[PDB]
């Protein structure tokens, strides 16, 4: 069972660095929040 | 007019008749004999119910307490009667009784 | 038995508009987008958008 878990746990699709993959999502989130406050306190 | 109660009567929302000949004497006895009634519901509905009760059968010292709401299909009234008579006029043991219902909010469970 | 009904309704309308004001404050408080104190990466970008935008 640990051998099958070892063959499954280290897939090429998993168990790696998604930190950049969600860091880019975080960056575009901050940028759309930036433009959101742009369009907000243009008139706030 | 001396026995205390805080009985709560619901009031549905018919077309233009605003009460029931099924239920008119029972809901006028309380407003005639009460001392402080309150009204919960829609704004103009509790206004016209205060107008209707004062113009039909109430008296000039009830001190209608109105607290309006928004999302309330219907309008609920609570009629209370403080004793305020100076002879003796004491409350019987705050009715810890399994036979009778306590005379603040009745919660009437009966068919037989 | 006597009509005698005026003047005791503006107080009630004031009560209705006060409950309306409370509902409006609850609706305004239901927000996820406006001011809520965040980390420095959010807040410096926020303050910069305010400043560059007042100049704009």
């Amino acid at each position: 069972s640990n051998r099958a878990g070892y063959q499954m746990r280290q897939n090429v699709i998993s168990s790696e660095i998604f930190k950049n993959g969600n860091l880019n999502m975080q960056a575009k989130e901050e940028e759309v929040r930036e433009k959101l406050q742009e369009e907000r306190e243009n008139e706030y | 007019k001396d026995t205390p109660f805080m009985v709560q009567v619901k009031l549905p929302n018919y077309k233009d008749y605003l009460l029931d000949n099924k239920q008119v004497v029972l809901t006028f006895k309380l407003v005639h004999h009460s001392k402080k009634i309150t009204l919960i519901g829609d704004a103009n509905k509790i206004l016209q119910y205060k107008n209707y009760f004062q113009a039909n059968g109430a008296r000039s010292d009830i001190d209608f307490y109105l607290q309006p709401t928004l999302n309330q299909k219907g309008v609920v009234m609570i009629a209370s009667n403080y004793n305020d008579n100076p002879n003796s006029k004491e409350k019987p043991q705050t009715f810890d009784v399994l036979q009778g219902s306590q005379p603040m909010l009745g919660a009437n469970t009966k068919n037989l | 038995h006597g009509y005698d009904v005026s003047g005791a309704n503006n107080k009630q309308v004031i009560n209705e508009v006060a409950r309306e004001k409370a509902q409006l404050e609850k609706i305004n408080q239901y927000y996820k987008t406006l001011l809520q104190d965040k980390e420095q990466e959010y807040t410096t970008r926020k303050n910069n958008q305010r400043e560059i935008l007042e100049t704009l």
